Formats: structure tokens, C-alpha cells, sequence
């Protein structure tokens, strides 16, 4: 067993700020034979595979932009990123390699940025799916910060909690925002039954919610 | 350029078997230890196995979490690297990376894993593979003007993953995809994209979707209404 850890789990930092992350290894990593520290240091970007940054502890892979530097020796290690930019978004895990090879459990960088409020659009079920006896209704709400956001929907009226699946993308590595989908599914004969559905966006950018809807009749 | 890509990934039962693949190219097969790396759905990497290069013998190494139970292993004259999965539980649900591990007779080397692939994924479950329902999403209404937001609707198939395209990749800005959500052993996603109005309907706006585990191609017009 070597074990490692990071620190911390996660944290949101403003571009052009600095970002400090820890590892620690459960033994020294120091090879007194080639005076190097077996650790190194991945990005994972959303949706995408792990890229090295750092090997040696200190030694920064080609092409990785300067701004990444490690340090440490020993059981302890720490990755800096100077002036965050919103591409670097992403987890990021060190990794012992003097005993096979051990990951740490990541620390997730996310970016703060100025709030904004989400464009919100509503779809009915397509006659596709209505054919087929479902009803889907769908609400997305794209493009807003922070990451906190509520959906309600309406259904003449009335608020109806069943049947909802809700899914947040992670954060845009160009805008730093977030999005949400939320779907309402019925069966055809429940969504006949009904004429007004609203999707209701509660977001701290406003005090109103942002309301989207459609009558089944038009 | 140093290439990777892994094979053979799917849906397999609890208690059963699965042979993974690498394909290399642009280096040295023999020069390099390979490893290979999982990483479970929102969790850590773990690193499982590695192949030592042809100076050590093609040795294995293993982590305590699959020995026994899986077998890392390479063809030399191909360039591939495998990896044998016996006695498959949920845990080892998860993509499998491959990985170009060290060459340490190099003058130049360094200790890293430094080229991966696009990685390949796993589930281990006894529920049914089941295609998706792919449906349009257009507006009911809309202002007088400026941007227009479709979508699609991937409803209802196991196992994951599934990919979307918007007019085969020729639209990607202004694209958000889901994640996909599990609610009764199906899985169910969605994706929207956001063109000027000048540009819809007028010009064509498809989602492209597939679906591996049961060679599902879909293409699907959003057309006004
Ligand atoms: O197990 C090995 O062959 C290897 O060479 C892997 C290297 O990453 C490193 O762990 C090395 C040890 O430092 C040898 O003591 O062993
Ligand atoms: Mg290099
Ligand atoms: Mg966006
Ligand atoms: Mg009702
Ligand atoms: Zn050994």
C-alpha cells in the first residue's frame, strides 16, 4: 500500500487568480538511488481523457503552458496554477509511480465568474413519441451561474413533481457557466388530459421566476 | 503521433467475461511498458495493470483490486495490448484507458504516463440492452427573433454511452449534451443546440445519434412545428 490523498476535494477560483493543490503520499517518493520524486500530476478535462502535466514532481511535459507548476518532495506534493483560465477547468490527480502506480483521488478546480441568468426554452412532445403512447416535456435552461438553480414544473396550474428527471452539464470551458435539462414524461392519455404546461425557472438573478410554457390545445 | 484506441468495451453480466483491446501506432511498440487505468462513472482514476517492454521481459504487474481476475497481456507483432476481465461485478463498471507507460533504457526517460486513448467503457449488469428512442425537439412559439433552440430527445436505452452530433459534428459551438440520467435501469439524455434564426429552418439543423451496444445510427430532422 501507498496511499495518497488530495486537497482539496474541490474549490472555484476567479480567472486570472492562482490556484494551490495538495497530494500526499502515505511514504516518501523519493528515489535516493536517481534523486527523483515519482509523482506526477494529470488534467482531466470534461468528457475528455487524462493529459500529463508534470513528471518528476517538478518537470512540466512538453507543450503544457507555464503557468502549471509543481513542487514538493517526499510525501508532499503541490500543483500551482498561476492566472487560472477558464480552460482549466478540470480534475486533476497526482500519481506516485515508485512502487506500480497509485492515482490520489482528484481535486476538482471549478471557475467563479459574474452571475448570470438562464435563456430558458420549453418543448412539447414530438408526434413521434406521442404515436408511441409517451408524452415527454422538456425545459432546458442554458448558459447561467452559479450552478444552483430550481424547476418547477405546472401543469394547468398546478405543480407536478412525478415524472421529472433533471441532469446539470459541468461547468463551459469557454464561458464558465452551467446548464440544466429537465423532463417531464406522461403518458399520452395523462398529457391529453391537461392543456397549459410550464416549466418555472427560480435562479438568484432574479426574484421572478423565469416561466416558459405551451398550451397542449395551440 | 503516438496513437491509442481502445476496443471491446460493452455490456457484460455479473460473473462473466470480457477481453479489452489496444491499438498502437507511431512508436516503438516494444520499447514501452503499457498500463491500463479505470475510472468508474463521476469517480478517481485507478490504475489496475501494467506490461513491462521487451528489455524486461514482458513482465505483468497488478493492483490488489482485479489480480486474480484479470490478465494484462500484448502482441508484439500487431502492436496491441489486451486486457483479459474474468469474474466481472458491478464495481468494475467504469471506462478502461489504456495508457503508454514507461521506457526506462531510454537516455530521455521519465516516469509517466504520458500518451492515453479515448478509452472504452464497461458496464457490468444483468439488465437488457436496449436502444434509444430518439426524438426532435422544435419550439411550440417564439419572439419576433434572433436565436432559435433545438434539441433532441435520446430516451430510454441501456447500457450507456451514447454519442450526438449536430449535422455530423459540422455544428459544435452553441452545443450542450446532457448527461444522461438512470431511472428504471434506462437511461434517458438530451441535447440542444442553439443556431441564428436566419439559419433555421431554412437550412437543415440533424442530430446524429448512436447507440454501440445495439449498433443504433440514428439521423433526425428537426423540422418546424
Ligand atoms: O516495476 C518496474 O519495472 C519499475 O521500473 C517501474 C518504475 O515506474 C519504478 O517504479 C521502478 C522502481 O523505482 C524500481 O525500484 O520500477
Ligand atoms: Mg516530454
Ligand atoms: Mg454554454
Ligand atoms: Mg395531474
Ligand atoms: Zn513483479
Amino acid at each position: 500500500d501507498i496511499v495518497m490523498t488530495q486537497s482539496p476535494s474541490s474549490l472555484a477560483v476567479s480567472a486570472g487568480e492562482k490556484v494551490t493543490m495538495s497530494c500526499k503520499s502515505s511514504q516518501s517518493l523519493l528515489n535516493s538511488r536517481t534523486r527523483k520524486n515519482y509523482l506526477a500530476w494529470y488534467q482531466q478535462k470534461p468528457g475528455q481523457s487524462p493529459k500529463l502535466l508534470i513528471y518528476w514532481a517538478s518537470t512540466r511535459e512538453s507543450g503544457v503552458p507555464d503557468r502549471f507548476t509543481g513542487s514538493g518532495s517526499g510525501t508532499d506534493f503541490t500543483l500551482t496554477i498561476s492566472s487560472v483560465q477558464a480552460e482549466d477547468l478540470a480534475v486533476y490527480y497526482c500519481k506516485q509511480s515508485y512502487n506500480l502506480r497509485t492515482f490520489g483521488g482528484g481535486t476538482k478546480l471549478e471557475l467563479k465568474r459574474a452571475d448570470a441568468a438562464p435563456t430558458v426554452s420549453i418543448f412539447p412532445p414530438s408526434s413521434e413519441q406521442l404515436t408511441s403512447g409517451g408524452a415527454s416535456v422538456v425545459c432546458f435552461l442554458n448558459n447561467f451561474y452559479p450552478k444552483s438553480i430550481a424547476v418547477k414544473w405546472k401543469i394547468d396550474g398546478s405543480e407536478r413533481q412525478n415524472g421529472v428527471l433533471n441532469s446539470w452539464t459541468d461547468q463551459d470551458k469557454k464561458d464558465s457557466t452551467y446548464s440544466m435539462s429537465s423532463t417531464l414524461t406522461l403518458t399520452k392519455d395523462e398529457y391529453e388530459r391537461h392543456n397549459s404546461y410550464t416549466c418555472e425557472a427560480t435562479h438568484k438573478t432574479s426574484t421572478s421566476p423565469i416561466v416558459k410554457s405551451f398550451n397542449r390545445n395551440e | 503521433e503516438v496513437k491509442l484506441v481502445e476496443s471491446g468495451g460493452g455490456l457484460v453480466q455479473s460473473g462473466g467475461s470480457l477481453r479489452l483491446s489496444c491499438a498502437t501506432s507511431g512508436f516503438t511498440f516494444t520499447d514501452y511498458y503499457m498500463s491500463w487505468v479505470r475510472q468508474p462513472p463521476g469517480k478517481a482514476l485507478e490504475w489496475l495493470a501494467f506490461i513491462r517492454n521487451k528489455a524486461k521481459g514482458y513482465t505483468t504487474e497488478y493492483s490488489s483490486s482485479v489480480k486474480g481476475r484479470f490478465t494484462i497481456s500484448r502482441d508484439n507483432s500487431q502492436s496491441f495490448l489486451y486486457l483479459q476481465m474474468n469474474t466481472l461485478r458491478a464495481e468494475d463498471s467504469a471506462t478502461y484507458y489504456c495508457a503508454r507507460d514507461i521506457n526506462p533504457g531510454s537516455d530521455g526517460y521519465y516516469d509517466a504516463l504520458d500518451y492515453w486513448g479515448q478509452g472504452t467503457s464497461v458496464t457490468v449488469s444483468r439488465a437488457k440492452t436496449t436502444p434509444p428512442s430518439v426524438y426532435p425537439l422544435a419550439p411550440g412559439s417564439a419572439a419576433q427573433n434572433s436565436m432559435v433552440t433545438l434539441g433532441c430527445l435520446v430516451k430510454g436505452y441501456f447500457p450507456e454511452p451514447v454519442t450526438v452530433t449536430w449535422n455530423s459534428g459540422s455544428l459544435s459551438s452553441g452545443v450542450h449534451t446532457f448527461p444522461a440520467v438512470l431511472q428504471s435501469d434506462l437511461y434517458t439524455l438530451s441535447s440542444s443546440v442553439t443556431v441564428p434564426s436566419s439559419t433555421w429552418p431554412s437550412e437543415t439543423v440533424t442530430c446524429n445519434v448512436a447507440h454501440p451496444a445495439s449498433s443504433t445510427k440514428v439521423d433526425k430532422k428537426i423540422v418546424p412545428r
